[PDB]
RNA sequence: AUAAGUGCUGAAAGCAUCUAAGCAUGAAGCCCCCCUCAAGAUGAGAUUUCCCAUUCCGCAAGGAAGUAAGAUCCCUGAAAG
RNA sequence: GGCACCUCGAUGUCGGCUCAUCGCAUCCUGGGGCUGUAGUCGGUCCCAAGGGUUGGGCUGUUCGCCCAUUAAAGCGGUACGCGAGCUGGGUUCAGAACGUCGUGAGACAGUUCGGUCCCUAUCCGUCGCGGGCGCAGGAAAUUUGAGAGGAGCUGUCCUUAG
């Protein structure tokens, strides 16, 4: 398989030359970086983990500029590895840029989602709540526990907590147009995360 | 009223084999068979002769003596002289025909189907309206006729799809 | 007064070869040796047992129809949901599972328990990966 | 006592309720599983009341 | 294809066997067969 | 890999017989394939990279006191809360 | 329904809302056998619990009946699930009335109008989020996956082809 990984800069429509109206994903990717080219033999499994963008020599550390300099790039801010990958199609310290990747291609995406903090269970799992009126004082409770006989409450039951933060995967988008001139790509639909932050951008395992 | 007790022969060079374990390998002139069993069972091989002989006298060693006395015959018989199961099909519209090894088959069904024997089996079809299969072993000959019959049975009204040689099929009268 | 040796014990290693023992006799004599109780000076709060090694665990037979018919439940602590595998299931792919879980059953529960489980290890195939600990081969008696 | 006596049978190819028996037709065998058990612990006099009762024994 | 738990040969030509442990019954007119249980 | 089912070959029981020996096919069902968590998995796994094995004391059982890599306190904040 | 075995130094009783969860003796969707199964449709029986299994009118009503859809409008268990979560319409107080019974005070699984639902969560349990320690040096990253979760539903139209 092929992928890149990126960062988020927004999203925003592209008419496509038809005309029907394209809302589209702007991702810009610098042209990422293998580091490691993990191999089946010592690792259990073959892989590449690759870098994404650089840092300043302030924030970057001893360890991982030695870890880098095999490489003998800039220290990378944003590594992630793929699986299932050409074994040999990647030679370690090569880059990868955007171009990889054309305009019409089925992509299996994948980012960290919005964080929200602590909801209650009324927006963390959209049960609908009790009555506005008639005496009613069960305005937006998580309802009931379960039964009585098991004694306790059964594991699961879907309660108030903490929204966000945890990776999600888009599967079958389409890209519409890479420029790779600015680095940047364009895929039809709706990104998931904040703004500026992790995306990675894979070729679809369907 | 005993068939585990009755002798095989080999008529015209039926080269069978005693393996290690009591595992026989026969080359005829059809091919070459091989088949492995359980070592409780006495084969020897004589010069046109072949024993066959069970240690006790009781249930399970009767059954396997009598069907091993049988398999042995059907192997020596089908690397001698071969085996075949003609398939008549019939209908309006039903159209069989040889597409190399494999077969292409045209039924009511929307699309065509396939079928690809390869262990040898070798498939014949002398008539539009009539197939046969050629193989060295009749187990696998009616495997391969067994998945022929099941691309389409026939129906008990007007008759259709495929039928095995003479294969009665039962009539029912739709109004 | 007997004595009840503690801090006075050498563990010993033995390889048994488990391709033609059935597992019940072989867990059940590999329970007491695992116990000590082969040993003279056994105490029952020291674990005087031994360490053993496995061999061939892929090739375990099971007497009957106990193939298919013994079913290896599971029971996950979410409500709902339970799980089941049979016993020419896993054969494929970790009988050490079927021993570990065997052996589990047969030795006492407990922190000692826990603790004398800890000295056995289960492989498949022939090979240890330790021969430092100079393992001796014993075979199975009853 | 009486495990530690079954191990002390066993590695003299011997099971325990044997050897009693074998012991108790030997003759009255006062001793007793206390020390016995410290005849494993002096293990070569174990062995010699072991033969004693085996050869017995038949 | 009748599941009773009592089986009958229902005409003369139906034969009764042993498959799988659960007794069948088979003939020819696809009507007469059944298993036990 | 199977369930119900459909079978191939065949004796016990010269026939027959999906059966005991063997060989098949066969479900929104089971396990994977999809997504997420996951080494506290005390069985605490693996890879790469950096720091190096200083000063004292009972000399040594082992302690204490500065440190390296690297962190933290504190401060500006939010895409997080 | 019978028995009176725990509870009268209190175990909150119908129905509804919020939330589910389990079984299969399966309502749909899956696979088949027989048919007094031509085909479109069915009848019965078997395998199958993965998922789904509608909105209104009437009555406090479960239940029913009706209207309109749907593939289907399943049956049951979990203190007739769930009041230290909610509702209080009805039964189950004290007022008042009707019919009837009683000489009467009064009474009716007869009706009708009105009628105070407390609790700051200790420990298990559940959902999230932190600190310590461990993982025979001290660190920064990337991971493997035992093993857990979730999704796992269907119609209509065109063509094959009148």
């Amino acid at each position: 398989t092929k992928g890149i990984l990126g960062r988020k800069i927004g999203m925003t429509q592209v008419f496509a030359e038809n005309g029907d109206l394209i809302p589209v994903t702007v991702i810009e990717a610098a042209p990422n970086v293998v580091l490691q080219k993990k191999t089946a033999e010592n690792d259990g499994y073959e892989a590449i983990q690759l870098g994404f963008d650089d840092k300043r020599e302030k924030l970057s550390n001893k360890p991982e500029k030695g870890h880098v300099a095999k490489a003998e790039t800039a220290p990378k801010r944003f590594v992630k590895e793929l699986r299932g990958v050409e074994m040999d199609a990647y030679e370690v310290g090569q880059e990868v840029k955007v171009e990889i990747f054309s305009a019409g291609e089925i992509v299996d995406v994948t980012g960290v989602s919005k964080g929200k903090g602590f909801q209650g269970a009324i927006k963390r799992h959209g049960q609908s709540r009790g009555p506005m009126s008639h005496g009613s004082r069960y305005h937006r409770r998580p309802g009931s526990m379960g039964p009585v006989d098991p004694n306790r409450v059964f594991k699961g039951k879907l309660l108030p907590g903490r929204m966000g933060g945890e990776q999600i995967t888009v599967q079958n988008l389409e890209i519409v147009k890479v420029d790779a001139e600015r680095n940047l790509l364009l895929i039809k639909g709706n990104v998931p995360g904040a703004k500026k932050s992790l995306i990675t951008v894979k070729s679809a395992v369907k | 009223s005993r068939v585990g007790k009755k002798l095989l022969e080999i008529p015209s060079d039926v080269t069978v084999t005693l393996n290690d374990n009591n595992t026989v390998a026969v080359k005829g002139p059809k091919g070459e068979l091989t088949r492995t069993f359980h070592p409780d069972m006495e084969i020897k091989v004589e010069d046109n002769v072949l024993t066959v002989a069970r240690p006790s006298d009781q249930k399970e060693h009767r059954a396997l003596h009598g069907t091993t006395r049988s398999l042995l015959g059907n192997m020596v018989e089908g690397v001698s002289k071969g085996f075949e199961r003609g398939l008549e099909l019939v209908g309006v519209g039903y159209r069989a025909s040889k597409s190399g090894n494999k077969l292409v088959l045209n039924v009511g069904y929307s699309h065509p189907v396939e079928i690809v024997p390869e262990e040898g089996i070798e498939i014949e079809v002398p008539s539009q309206t009539k197939v046969v299969v050629k193989g060295t072993d009749k187990e696998r000959v009616g495997a391969i006729a067994a998945n022929i019959r099941a691309v389409r049975s026939p129906e008990p009204y007007k008759g259709k799809g495929i039928r095995y040689e003479g294969e009665v099929v039962r009539r029912k009268e739709g109004k | 007064t007997p004595m009840a040796n503690a801090s006075t014990i050498e563990r010993k290693w033995l390889v048994v070869d488990a391709a033609g023992k059935t597992l019940g006799r072989l867990s059940s004599e590999v329970a007491a040796i695992l116990r000590g109780k082969h040993k003279p000076t056994y105490t029952p709060h020291v674990d005087t047992g031994d360490h053993v090694i496995i061999i061939n665990a892929e090739k375990i037979e099971l007497t009957g129809k106990k193939l298919t018919d013994k079913i290896y439940y599971r029971h996950t602590q979410h409500p709902g949901g339970l799980k089941s595998r049979t016993a020419l299931e896993m054969r494929t792919n970790y009988p050490e599972k079927m021993l570990e879980l065997a052996i589990k059953g047969m030795l006492p529960k407990g922190s000692l328990g826990r603790q004398m489980f800890k000295k056995l290890n289960v492989y498949r195939g022939s090979e240890h990966p330790h021969e430092a600990q100079k393992p001796e081969v014993y075979e199975l008696r009853g | 006592w009486i495990t530690r006596i079954n191990a002390a049978a066993r590695m003299n190819g011997l099971s325990y309720s044997r050897l009693m028996h074998g012991l108790k037709l030997s003759g009255i065998e006062v001793n007793r599983k206390m020390l016995a058990d410290l005849a494993v612990n002096d293990l070569t006099a174990f062995n010699q009341l072991a033969d004693a009762a085996k050869a017995q024994l038949n | 294809m009748k599941v009773r738990p009592s089986v009958k040969p229902i005409c003369e030509k139906c034969k009764v066997i042993r498959r799988k442990g659960k007794v069948m019954v088979i003939c020819e007119n696809p009507k007469h067969k059944q298993k036990q249980g």
